[PDB]
């Protein structure tokens, strides 16, 4: 009835984007990392910079789409390890190095728009899934515990990319387990529990995708 | 979605 990939080694430590709107990059690498574990039995930190500086279809620190990232990794025939291409919190010139290649991608799939059931199936059957949400509310930002729900959250304002690393229930409230990229300091050790099956709250199923490996 |  539930699943938490953190327990399974599919999830890396919580990262911090700093002063850069690279949430999409962190989300993409997170999905990629999960697939790396699943396919190879092990993972490592992949490099968000590689995406920031090389995904021309995206806007660097100005925002991007996870799908464009997955596409780049496939076309490029690889993505670098973090250690290989470290994160500096600003966009720089593309310095991808094949010597550093730590994962590959053979494409991607998008979850059917608005369908939480499909999202649950994807998390169960694939592993961690890249998602986008409205993270603009004061209440989201000061989150610390419980299952987050705020009706004013706007499902049509997907301003922040994150990663669904599981799903479950807590004190009768169904939820998604969500990995953020605002440091371990934010939320519950970098994570937030977000309401599930409550009319696609915060647009959680609006822009969901995963990489094929 | 501007996803940052």
């Amino acid at each position: 009835d539930s699943v938490d990939y953190r327990k399974k080694g599919y999830v890396t430590p919580v990262k911090n984007q700093g002063q850069c709107g690279s949430c999409w990059a962190f989300s993409s690498v997170g999905a990629l990392e999960g697939q790396l574990k699943k396919k190879t039995g092990k993972l490592l930190n992949l490099s968000p910079q590689n995406l920031v500086d090389c995904v021309s279809e995206n806007d660097g620190c100005g925002g991007g789409y996870m799908t464009n990232a997955f596409q780049y990794v496939q076309k490029n025939r690889g993505i670098d390890s973090e250690d290989a291409y470290p994160y500096v919190g600003q966009e720089e010139s593309c310095m991808y190095n094949p010597t550093g290649k730590a994962a590959k991608c053979r494409g991607y799939r998008e979850i059917p728009e608005g369908n939480e059931k499909a999202l649950k199936r994807a998390v169960a059957r694939v592993g961690p899934v890249s998602v986008a949400i409205d993270a603009s509310l004061t209440s989201f930002q000061f989150y610390s515990k419980g299952v987050y729900y705020d009706e004013s959250c706007n499902s049509d304002n997907l301003n922040h990319a994150v990663l669904a690393v599981g799903y479950g229930i807590q004190k009768g409230n169904k939820h998604w387990i969500i990995k953020n990229s605002w440091g371990e300091n934010w939320g519950n050790k970098g994570y937030i529990l977000m309401a599930r099956n409550k009319n696609n709250a915060c647009g959680i199923a609006n822009l969901a995708s995963f990489p094929k490996m | 979605x501007s996803v940052r």
